[PDB]
């Protein structure tokens, strides 16, 4: 009966962990996706800020 | 007083366990409330055996009614006799077992039992000289067997100088509830090698072929198969039930020559359905007696030798005619004998017979054939355990392979035990 109990806990403790790591490690690489995708508009944002600034330029002529 | 505290577990064991309070009963005259009202003194002269007298002229029986389910035992205090039993004798939970013997007898079973080992104790403690105790239980399901062979290592612990009798149970594929029966049968036919001194062998195998070939029932009921086993259980309990001076462990003596084979082979007869006007005679009790159809282990006495042999003749007759056609069977079937152990065929009359029969008879039987019952069950034992098949349902419950194995190999050890004795000369 002590191994009956033993096997059902190490089945509940892994099952919480195993899902702990894959919710933990899910929300990090949904994050990291989300954060690439706003680095490369806020990098279209510079871009135009130059572009911009190109203009301001080409007028002093 | 030499009194007797009967056990009864799981579904089999209270189904059987019933009728078989309620065929004595009437034997003894006691009605559903308890009340006497028989024609004999007869019946009463040795009715505390089984029954304790209560204040009103009430005979309670020395019963104990246990189950891990409640379902069964509901319908035993419904049935017709159910107002009889002591109503703090029925110890029941509420999990069941699920035909799982690592339930019965480690996890849910472990729960419940000191319970009915206080219900035992308090049965015991009220007897003049307490003579041993009896289980009914089937070896297939998870409760009768599991948990029935724990509360017996349990009594014997505690009881360890007192006769533990069994009358059990075993599964068969053609009367069958769910495929892991040989695994629960096997433990549990170790537990009985060890701690058991006189287990009376019913193979629902053999009900059923009595049933559909001999009864020509086509579709048998476990009524019709208990039917045979009350007329039995009768039967082999009348002579400590009337006069005739042999308790438990006297008739154990005489009975089991080596410890471990003590697994008899019960028969009866005549043979009925339920529901005889011609009486048999001496010479047809006694030939019926002798034949495999009337085997209620499907073994062929042919196919092993007699070690002891024990019968018990119901109703008035002569005495001197029984003597007579023992003798004769005996020489007809004389190679079926040892000749190691003289006279190892011995006889009882008792002048009241059962009720619906004026002629009846008792077979007991210790051969070395019981062997074929315990083969079949280890080779439906094997067919799964080669593959490890089911097993999940007990590794479940804390169970290790290995006691699978221990289990398997102390099965044939029983099996080659009897076949060193089959094969033995003088
Ligand atoms: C646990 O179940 C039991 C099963 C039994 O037998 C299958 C007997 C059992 C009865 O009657 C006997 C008789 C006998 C020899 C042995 C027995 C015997 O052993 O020889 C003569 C003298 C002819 C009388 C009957 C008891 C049990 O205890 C309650
Ligand atoms: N003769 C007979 N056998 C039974 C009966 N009930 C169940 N069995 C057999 O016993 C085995 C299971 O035992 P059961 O009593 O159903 O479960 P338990 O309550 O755990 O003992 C099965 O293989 C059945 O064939 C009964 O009323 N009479
Ligand atoms: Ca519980
Ligand atoms: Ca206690
Ligand atoms: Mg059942």
């Amino acid at each position: 009966i002590q191994k009956a109990i033993e096997e059902n806990n190490n089945f509940i403790k892994m099952a919480k962990e195993k899902l702990a790591q894959k919710m933990e490690s899910n929300k990090e690489n949904r994050e990291a996706h989300l954060a690439a995708m706003l680095e490369r508009l806020q990098e279209k944002d510079k871009h135009a800020e130059e572009v911009r600034k190109n203009k301001e330029l080409k007028e002093e002529a | 007083m030499r009194e007797i505290v009967h056990i009864q577990a799981g579904q089999c064991g209270n189904q059987i366990g019933a009728k078989f309070w309620e065929v004595i009963s009437d034997e003894h005259g006691i009605d559903p409330t308890g009340s006497y009202h028989g024609d004999s003194d007869l019946q009463l002269e040795r009715i505390n055996v089984y029954y304790n007298e209560a204040a009103g002229n009430k005979y309670v029986p020395r019963a104990i009614l246990v189950d891990l389910e409640p379902g069964t035992m509901d319908s035993v205090r419904s049935g017709p006799f159910g107002q009889i039993f002591r109503p703090d004798n029925f110890v029941f939970g509420q999990s069941g077992a699920g035909n799982n013997w690592a339930k019965g007898h480690y996890t849910e079973g472990a729960e419940l039992v000191d319970s009915v080992l206080d219900v035992v104790r308090k049965e015991s403690e009220s007897c003049d000289c307490l003579q041993g105790f009896q289980l009914t239980h089937s070896l297939g399901g998870g409760t009768g067997s599991g948990m029935g062979t724990l509360l017996i290592s349990k009594i014997r612990e505690e009881y360890p100088d007192r006769i533990m009798n069994t009358f059990s149970v075993v599964p068969s594929p053609k009367v069958s509830d769910t495929v892991v029966e040989p695994y629960n049968a096997t433990l549990s036919v170790h537990q009985l090698v060890e701690n058991t001194d006189e287990t009376y062998c019913i193979d629902n195998e053999a009900l059923y072929d009595i049933c559909f070939r001999t009864l020509k029932l086509t579709t048998p009921t476990y009524g019709d198969l208990n039917h045979l086993v009350s007329a039995t259980m009768s039967g082999v309990t009348t002579c400590l039930r009337f006069p005739g001076n042999a308790d438990l462990r006297k008739l154990a003596v005489n009975m089991v020559p080596f410890p471990r084979l003590h697994f008899f082979m019960p028969g009866f007869a005549p043979l009925t359905s339920r529901g005889q006007y011609r009486a048999l005679t001496v010479p047809e009790l006694t030939q019926q007696m002798f034949d495999a159809k009337n085997m209620m282990a499907a073994c062929d006495p042919r196919h092993g030798r007699y070690l002891t042999v024990a019968a018990v003749f119901r109703g008035r007759m002569s005495m001197k005619e029984v003597d007579e056609q023992m003798l004769n069977v005996q020489n007809k079937n004389s190679s079926y004998f040892v000749e190691w152990i003289p006279n190892n065929v011995k006889t009882a009359v008792c002048d009241i017979p059962p009720r619906g029969l004026k002629m009846s008879a008792t077979f007991i039987g210790n051969s070395t054939a019981i062997q074929e019952l315990f083969k079949r069950i280890s080779e439906q034992f094997t067919a799964m355990f080669r593959r490890k098949a089911f097993l999940h349902w007990y590794t479940g419950e804390g169970m290790d392979e290995m006691e699978f194995t221990e289990a398997e190999s102390n099965m044939n050890d029983l099996v080659s035990e009897y076949q060193q004795y089959q094969d033995a000369t003088a």
